[PDB]
RNA sequence: ACCUGCCGCUACCAUCCGUUGGAUAAUGGCUGAACGCCUCUAAGUCAGAAUCCAUUCUAGAAAC
RNA sequence: GUUUCAGGUGGGGAGUUUGGCUGGGGCGGCACAUUUGUUAAAAGAUAACGCAAGUGUCCAAAGGCAGGCUCAGUGAGAACAGAAAUCUCACGUAGAGUAAAAGGGCAAAAGCCUGCUUGAUUCUGAUUUUCAGUACUAAUCGGAACUGGGAAACCAGGGCCUAUCGAUCCUUUAUGUGCUUAAAUCUUAACCCUAGAGGUGUCAGAAAAGUUACCACAGGGAUAACUGGCUUGUGGCAGCCAAGCGCUCAUAGCGACGCUGCUUUUUGAUCCUUCGAUGUCGGCUCUUCUUAUCAUUGUGAAGCAGAAUUCACAAAGUGUUGGAUUGUUCACCCACUAACAAGGAACGUGAGCUGGGUUUAGACCGUCGUGAGACAGGUUAGUUUUACCCUACUGUUGUCAAUUGUU
RNA sequence: AAUCCAACUGUUUAAUUAAAACAAAGCAUUGCGAUAAGCUUAAAAGCUUUUGACGCAAUGUGAUUUCUGCCCAGUGCUCUGAAUGUCAAAGUGAAGAGAUUCAACCUAGCACGGGUAAACGGCGGGAGUAACUAUGACUCUCUUAAGGUAGCCAAAUGCCUCGUCAUCUAAUUAGUGACGCGCAUGAAUGGAUCAAUGAGAUUCCCACUGUCCCUAACUACUAUACAGCGAAACCACUGCAAGGGGAACGGGCCUUGCAAAAACAGCGGGGAAAGAAGACCCUGUUGAGCUUGACUCUAGUCUGAUAUU
RNA sequence: AUUAGCAGUUUCGGGGGCGUAAUGCUCUCAGCUGAUUCUCAAACUCUGAACAUUUUUGGUAAGCAGAACUGGCGAUGUGGGUUGAACCAAAUAUUGGGAUAAGACGUCUAACAUUCACUAAUAGAUACCACAAAAGGUGUUAGUUCAUUAAGACAGCAGGACGGUGGCCAUGGAAGUCGGUAUCCGCUAAGGAGUGUGUAACAACUCACCUGCCAAAUGGACUAGCCCUGAAAAUGGAUGA
């Protein structure tokens, strides 16, 4: 940060603060976007998934989060095509940080502005994770998988703590692997919706799928 | 220890004070002496980043913090956002060196660029050297304050120019309009006074009588040539100073 | 009091005197594997600092 | 004039005050009485100058009760009329409204609308909330009188609920064919008995301004200033990654955005030790010490032809200056130089120094203050005491009594 | 070589301050014509008065020189002032059996209205505006009346500040000249200058070069012994150090380094050395001295009435 | 609270070729609405948890300040943690023998044997507790993955590594290789309009690619154990020695 080197704001600790009804210093997010490449390409014509996965419960800044994103978006010539990138980073840093500042920065003792008082304005906004919740992700094409593991190296440095890479077995942002998702194609029940999936509704639906029948189409 | 006790004063000053006199009342706000002076010139950072205590006292240096009464008072607020602002953007700063040399410059620079229109050109022209303007500024001895404005030092300068020597400069492009008979008589007269050029001579109409006056005296001479005339008349001017006609020696 | 002024003490305000062996560091190699090659290295070892320790020098142990 | 009394004047004097909390104290704010939500770790209970907000009021209705009705919003229509007026019908388990803060509660209502009323009336008993199971604030339940509402059940101790307040005395008001005035029983007048209002906001209740650098006392390390202790935001120093700079070329030399560190040579946070006193700052003096090596030596790099630099290592053995200015470190120029590198050591060193500052009494100026007086505002003058003790150290005697022959 | 200050001559803190402080003549104001002024005393009675305005009593300034700009809004001080308000006690009336109660009339003072600034003091903030060319002359407005005039200045007065320019220097946070929208200068709170003077503050140059470069020499208390001469000193215990942990810098504790009687003369590194139940600081429902439009009071005073009268 | 595209649209917002601008076609924007997804909220919830430790508030943090539960120095030391107010063992009348506790068992210092692996480091060695990180390592140990291999490998060395062709560009020239593009085929076991070095540029060499020989294992990529790098501060120096 700014006002602070993070090593104050390593480690999950105290409630959530957040930009509410209650503070409102709280100052906007050094990223509101979050994701980067191909947003119209399809769930279909994407499969390959990595994650970037912290190993410990810690606090990554909005800046090192916007950080992150931006090795990812360089190592994308490199890569080879922004076509077949996807990124969603899927940790919005929500939670904000309090700092009472020292009012002393070239001399002056207080004893009067002290301690007394001595509740943080929020500077900092930040987001909070475990021990494998997901800090980066990355859809992309079956081609490029030891560039964007590079990129996701470059990320590993730039974020706090021990994270690690898995290649998960879906297609990319959904819930099903890739044995299901044949099945889904080629027994041909799934519902398509641009970047998600649907599949049709019968352990989905019952009570509205009983004498229902545009529930086959 | 004794009888010999650390006192070393009350609180340590090092920030900039930021006085403002509003109801007969001080008010201030620990900054710094740039931070202070970029917001007030555009750089517009964060309100506490400037600010190195996001509060307000009476005197910075004895370490006494004001009643939320007072400023109600003075200012028709409370929230010391607002406050601070106003204290910020209309109080007494203390600049740095760095901001003092700044300042000094800009001076510098604008007593050879208002300077640059009544220019020191050598034997011929060579019509500009704004650069030789600002070398002889220092080369007179010149205070060059930062207290006064541009145009009152300008004037000033001009007048040791004299004395370099190398004559007073001011000259510019009037065009009189001239109705009647007396305007020929009125040509006649000035014509030893200053240069007289693109003249016309008429009875039955207006007469463009074209001088080359003084501009850093020129609205006072432009007043007692139509009492000299008799009758009232217009007379135009260009902008101040320019630097068309010969600014060699003249 | 002043000018000289001895012995004496003293002033880079004068003069004379303040060395040489092994051991290493970094580092450069040598042979040389682990790892048919290759590599200052793992075994092994060459050179090598104002360094290290001795030599020289002061004191001389309830030490001989 | 003099008594004798009265009205004003009256810091000329007299006596006395001048809250409390408090990450020192004052400046500050109120966390000093009370409410809601969170702090509060699934009953209660549970803190900070913890966070987000409120309270000293407002209401003949914004109370009571009965009856009727349904709101916010949206849709589709309809002279003027469109984004808005008003008129329909649709949907609308509330997204409205309900004195206000916030949370709750609430649809044949707790809302809106009407109607009638004044249970916002009195006597008495119990409870709760806080709690000492004391007071008060508040609130609850049950009765007795008397009323109100509505057919009637029912509901009606003020506001849908949780806040919207206050002892004794002293007064003042109501209450009663009231009591008592103790040497003629009467008349008042007074006091009482009963219940209210006057208000204390420090809110279970200190009539109440300043200052002391002319000060004093009992105390306090519970509580500041120098020291050390934790800490390391801040200060310095170090990496890690590598988008870019660097003609070319990420890492020769740098290195954005970002991350991890060390450090106790900045200062703050702190108040553990010292107020029955560690002599506060600086400079002279002097040792010793650390390396984050400025020079030196031996080396390795380079965008290293040479000279000249730049970067790295080993390495603290030895060197690391003369001035001008300033109380001064810090600072800021000149001057030489191999280099003029960083620091430590009770911010090394006051029974080693001067005291230049800072820190008392005298004064001056400014500003502030009705003034006494204040001022990390300046200015000027302002006693640096004691070692003869223990040790440590310098040098010196003496001993070496089992360093073995009287030596 | 010149700056700051104070004119001088003089005086002061009975043991840190001799100063720029004080004083001082010179300048100015107020009070006052005796039963006066000012003051002392419970009382009686007094002093200045061995007095009478060319004076006494009370202030301010502070020799000379040259000046003292504006403001009576505030505060004070005064007044043969309008008032016809408020207004005590007494006295008057009314009412009530009385106690008692309620009306007028109403003193000073306050309120009010004028005067006063060499009495305290004050002497702006915003618009335009001498081509805003502009230092702000000038206009307009607002409060609290006036709105810093003549002078003067980073001054002993200026925070920013080592201000800017200039000189003086090899180099100058020092001095001095200039500038001066002056944090927060300024006209008897006295402003400006300056001869003479000053154990006065600052600087610069010549100024006898042991303050220093860099010390040495020599001459005088120490040391020794004699006497009176380990008085006084001393006092938890004592006194070897490295880290550790410890109420967080141990002489004692832990574990390490090590050490061998008795002594001498120097040293100031330690003994958180010694000298004071700390004054700095904060607490006490602890005090004092002084202040003031605190709370309460009081002599003195000004007015009213009874009585003497 | 808040990200993402997708769908139906919009003469009801706007601009392009067509069309009346178009909201119609073909593109993007704006707004609405419908189906999905991202992340989530101390002061929210459809739902729901039996001074030391654990919870927790403020604080950058502190041996800071502040709460909860329980436990501890108060008439509470002893044994242990080198030493120690809080950790353990565990409670203190005066004794003896026994057997344990915590903790140790080279020597200090009462207390030993065995057995297997790991480390070779001025390392490392009794929670609290007197420090260590991110990131590095062809140190050694363990392990997991997929791949190469008897069509004979790895590593090595030996041989070959051609033509259309100077492809097109830029370009006297740059022919695989200043630099750029397309990057195709013939013949062969075998050869990219080419990895570098180099050449003004060609070549030459080297690589990819193929065979000879030797003769059986080999290659990558991570994972975590110890060791190392990071890893500097002040009197000499502390796993207690």
């Amino acid at each position: 940060m700014g006002r602070r080197p993070a090593r104050c704001y390593r480690y999950c600790k105290n409630k959530p603060y957040i930009k509410s009804r209650y503070c409102r210093g709280v100052p906007d997010a050094k990223i509101r976007i979050f994701d980067l490449g191909r947003k119209k390409a399809s769930t279909d014509e994407f499969p390959l998934c990595v994650h970037l996965i912290s190993l410990e419960k810690e606090q990554l800044s909005s800046e090192a989060i916007e950080a992150g994103r931006i090795s990812c978006n360089k190592y994308i010539s490199k890569t080879g095509g922004k076509d077949s990138f996807h990124m969603r980073v899927r940790v919005h840093p929500w939670h904000v940080l309090r700092i009472n500042k020292m009012l002393s920065c070239a001399g002056a003792d207080r004893l009067q502005t002290g301690m007394r008082g001595a509740f943080g304005k929020p500077m900092g906004t930040v987001a909070r994770v475990n021990i494998g919740q997901i800090i980066f992700s990355i859809r992309t094409r079956d081609n490029m998988l030891a560039n964007v593991v590079e990129a996701l190296r470059r990320s590993s440095y730039k974020f706090p703590g021990r994270q690690k890479i898995v290649v998960s077995k879906k297609w990319g942002f959904t819930a099903y692997n890739r044995e299901a998702y044949q099945k889904l194609k080629a027994d041909g029940r799934l519902m398509n919706d641009g970047a998600n999936v649907k599949v049709i509704t019968n352990h989905g639906t019952l009570a509205q799928y009983a004498k229902d029948i545009a529930a086959a189409n | 220890m004794s009888i010999f006790t650390p006192t070393n004063q009350i609180r340590l000053t090092n920030v900039a004070v930021v006085r403002m006199k509003r109801a007969g009342k001080r008010f201030e706000i620990a900054c710094y002496k740039n931070k202070v002076v970029g917001w007030r010139s555009g750089v517009e950072k964060d309100l506490d980043e400037v600010l190195q205590t996001h509060s307000v006292f009476v005197n910075v240096s004895k370490g006494q913090v004001a009643k939320k009464e007072d400023l109600i008072s003075a200012f028709g607020t409370d929230d010391q956002t607002e406050i601070c602002k106003q204290i910020l953007t209309k109080g007494e700063v203390q600049v740095s060196d760095k901001e003092r040399h700044t300042q000094l410059e800009q001076m510098f620079r604008d007593i050879a660029t208002i300077v640059a229109d009544k220019c020191v050109n050598p034997e011929t022209k060579r019509p500009y050297t704004v650069i030789l303007i600002e070398r002889a500024m220092k080369d007179i001895h010149y205070s060059v304050k930062t207290n006064k404005s541009t145009k009152q030092q300008a004037l000033e300068v001009i007048k040791q120019l004299k004395e370099k020597m190398k004559i007073e400069r001011a000259h510019m492009r009037l065009r009189f309009i001239l109705p009647v008979n007396e305007g020929k008589k009125l040509k006649e007269k000035l014509k030893p006074l200053i240069k007289v050029i693109e003249s016309e001579d008429y009875g039955q109409q207006l007469e463009i009588v074209c001088l080359i006056d003084p501009g850093c005296f020129r609205e006072i001479d432009e007043l007692i040539k139509k009492e000299t005339k008799g009758k009232g008349s217009l007379e135009v001017l260009n902008l101040k100073d320019v630097e068309e006609g010969d600014e060699k020696f003249e």
